[PDB]
């Protein structure tokens, strides 16, 4: 039974900040990709960053390159999503997401997301 | 003869993600001993052209998408497992 456990959402200003962090139980992180995509008021869903956590090798959205910064701490088996320099567009729901590295074998669950965390930014 | 307009050929080869058939292991390089089947998968992936030699078409947005492969031990079995891609829902032209 795999938890993604989501928290660090919220309501700011715009140039201000969040840390979103996803702690994962069931699986290694280190299996995984694992990151965030995000759906916004009638968009389809967006790839935000995501960190293979073996390497450390990173992806961002275009629109988040600079301000965005993701990163993992095996030991906790836990993501971090850092967002700084926020802006009205970033508004989203937010969802931390895996799936295993490369080929999953059968017929389980090989990618799979959480309930959410709100990111509103007004103002 | 049925020549195309140039305003047709124009925007159809306009910069734009197209559905592309994209090698597996070119994506997933790390267990050689193994095959795919499908050896490849089809992604919508940004093509086409800029008409400048100083911009690339480059993807802007983009999303995961999973499927399920055969993964194969050439005289052994082959296996059912699942894989996930990037797919490209946005395109656009930028410096090189």
């Amino acid at each position: 039974e795999v938890q993604l456990v989501e928290s660090g959402g919220g309501l700011v200003q715009p140039g201000g900040s969040l840390r979103l962090s996803c702690a994962a139980s069931g699986f290694n992180i280190k299996d995984t990709y694992i990151g965030w995509v995000r759906r916004a008021p009638g968009k389809g869903e967006e790839l935000v960053a995501r960190i293979y956590p073996t390497n450390g090798y990173t992806r961002y959205a275009d629109s988040v390159k600079g301000r965005f910064t993701i990163s993992a701490d095996t030991s906790k088996n836990t993501a971090y999503l850092q967002m700084n320099s926020l802006r009205a567009e970033d508004t989203a729901v937010y969802y931390c997401y895996y799936h295993y590295y490369g080929w999953h074998p059968g017929y389980g669950l090989s990618y799979s997301s959480g309930q959410g965390t709100l990111v509103t930014v007004s103002s | 003869h049925e020549v195309v307009k140039f305003m047709d050929v124009y925007q159809r080869s306009y910069c734009h993600p197209i559905e592309t058939l994209v090698d597996i292991f070119q994506e997933y390089p790390d267990e050689i001993e193994y095959i795919f089947k499908p050896s490849c998968v089809p992604l919508m992936r940004c093509g086409g052209c800029c008409n400048d030699e100083g911009l690339e078409c480059v993807p802007t947005e983009e999303s995961n998408i999973t499927m399920q492969i055969m993964r194969i031990k050439p005289h052994q079995g082959q296996h059912i497992g699942e894989m996930s891609f990037l797919q490209h829902n946005k395109c656009e032209c930028r410096p090189k």
